[PDB]
């Protein structure tokens, strides 16, 4: 669990 | 001598095309700007040739020459958009200078002592087009930059257009790769010279040139070391605090070692932009509007067994999670890296 | 002057307090090792005196000189504990110097390079004494530390003093301060000069002085900025890197700014060791062998409600649990320094 | 959740 929680990423993009 | 081929493997973006009918080049090298770093070119291949495709399933950046992906937008400029895109807002940024750094407005707050370099204002297309002519008619030096989410508001032609896009070629491109949905279409109109300074997005994207050329210049996400970028609840967010125009080299010292791919672009190319890869865009000098539209895509979920060692956009996604998790966890975006700096001084070097 | 009332408020330990009966000082200052910080004196109160409560409810060091908690056990010394500890095997670590730097041996794999500074021997207490006399015998530089968990084994009249320990008050402790179970009682037994260095432990610790004299140095949690900590992967993890009696100010600059909170305790003493303080545990010079037992508690639960600012110790939990995380998502602690190095150089400086 | 996490102490003691 611990690995995968730092593996998600976010969907931020240009501003 | 390894040096010597090494010279000439930077060719950049290669000699310049010549259009068809003998239009003579569309483009020479003195509308590039003058960076310090070496690039190679990144290739420009045919959508069915296998290579394209070998480059995208392995996430490196392809100039796709023959999509049509945006066919239908390539009679595109400001005279039709202005009769056919309707009456919504569209969201245009402003600058003195010619790199545009954006901001998340959101995280304006924390940080008090930033200074905004280009405002944003809210206008009808229509008055984004009389401002650019007001700016051309009297000489000025001021620059806009025109970007919007493509949204209901677009007039009924338009929405013909955006029927007619090779849904088919990037639907299977979504499917192929196991990407998520469809986030949005960003319109880009830039005046000449325009740079968007070097960054990296949380999305796969299909970069697809209508009018006029942009050089773009990319890095792996291996290269994170070299570029530096804002700390995560900073409003510049993943772009890199390294001036292109004048590196401090003493700030930033690993910005000697970095290594570029690039390309210029122009109406009806494709360039596949892979997430987490940085890039700096820039509107050839004197060669007039720019227009693009983008494609984002969520990219593909995590992998149920992860395999080792991580590659280097698993290790920007941990960086990253590490540091919003210590933001939270200290109740203060501000006290994050001085716990990171007690963390390291003297324990990791 | 502020400098004048600082300089005398570094009072150290007191002047040596005078034995019952007259009987001259029990130490003097000579039997001290010599030290480039600064200490002030943990208090020495009766465990009736409210002050005394109030700092140990508020996680700070107190010497309580009357709790009675190991008065059955102040008739031993070695004969003693020979004839009655019984057969049961004791972890003896064996040192070249005075300083016994201990190690997690799980963590010995990760580092090929470290090599260990002083080993560890199980044997039967008699092996033990006798080694103790030979290395005296022969006029030996050898040194040895005698540090095992007391458990089931010993004999039947250690079993009748430890039920005659003070459990009614540290009981009441334990429960009015909401700690975790007592996970163990560590019985210490030390040559003249033995240090153990400043390290913290992540129980709290009731320091039950019961042969010689020890000086016991102790620096809060927040001042984890001026001692350096090994890796968590280290198996030197929670010891300072920092040599006390060679300090590198190059590599640990802010151990120049670090002040201790210093006391002798001599038999009949206990020592509260607030969970996460740093300590540093000196035998008195040519003091003879010294025996103490501790008590160690699990530490009171997270709050509910967290409360902001962070406590110090909080932090030392935040940055351990960084450490532990990165270590187990790269799949190598190997990886964790250049991660975060990587990940604050010339973003957080 | 995210903070407690990062607040949980282990209980590791001397060696
Ligand atoms: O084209 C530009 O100037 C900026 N666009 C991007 O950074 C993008 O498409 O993701
Ligand atoms: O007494 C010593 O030499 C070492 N003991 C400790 O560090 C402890 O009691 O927790
Ligand atoms: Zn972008
Ligand atoms: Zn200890």
């Amino acid at each position: 669990e611990v690995v995968k929680l730092l593996l998600e990423h976010g969907a931020d993009v240009x501003a | 001598m390894a040096a010597t081929a090494a010279e000439a493997v930077a060719s950049g973006s290669g000699e310049p095309r010549e259009e068809a009918g003998a239009l003579g080049p569309a483009w020479d090298e003195s509308q590039l700007r003058s960076y310090s770093f070496p690039t190679r070119p990144i290739p420009r291949l045919s959508q069915s040739d296998p290579r394209a495709e070998e480059l995208i399933e392995n996430e490196e950046p392809v100039v796709l020459t023959d999509t049509n992906l945006v066919y239908p937008a390539l009679k595109w400029d400001l005279e039709y958009l202005q009769e056919n895109i309707g009456n919504g807002d569209f969201s245009v940024y402003s600058a003195s200078t010619h790199k545009f750094l954006y901001y998340d407005e959101k995280k304006m707050a924390n940080f008090q002592n930033f200074k905004p370099r280009s405002n944003r204002e809210e206008m009808k297309f229509h008055e984004f087009v009389e401002k650019l002519q007001d700016i051309q008619q009297r000489g000025g030096e001021e620059r806009l930059y025109l970007q919007q989410t493509l949204n209901d508001t677009v007039g009924r032609k338009i929405v013909m257009d955006f029927l007619g896009f090779n849904w088919n070629w990037i639907n299977k491109q979504q499917g192929k790769r196991g990407w998520g949905q469809l986030t949005s279409n960003l319109l880009l109109i830039g005046m000449e010279g325009n740079v968007t300074p070097a960054h990296y997005d949380e999305q796969q994207n299909f970069f697809a040139q209508i009018k006029g050329y942009k050089r773009c210049i990319l890095f792996p996400p291996d290269q994170f070391e070299c570029l530096y970028p804002y700390p995560v609840h900073h409003p510049c967010d993943r772009q890199s605090q390294v001036d292109f125009d004048n590196p401090d080299y003493e700030r930033f010292p690993n910005f000697q070692n970095v290594v570029g791919y690039e390309t210029v672009v122009g109406p009806g190319d494709v360039l596949y932009i892979p997430m987490y890869w940085w890039h700096h865009i820039e509107s050839l000098l004197n060669g007039g509007i720019t227009i693009t539209v983008n494609f984002w895509y969520k990219g593909a979920p995590t992998p149920k067994r992860i395999e080792y060692p991580l590659k280097a956009h698993q290790k920007v996604a941990i960086m990253r999670n590490i540091e919003k998790m210590l933001g939270e966890a200290l109740g203060n975006p501000q006290e994050v890296g001085p716990l990171l700096n007690t963390m390291i001084k003297g324990r990791y070097n």
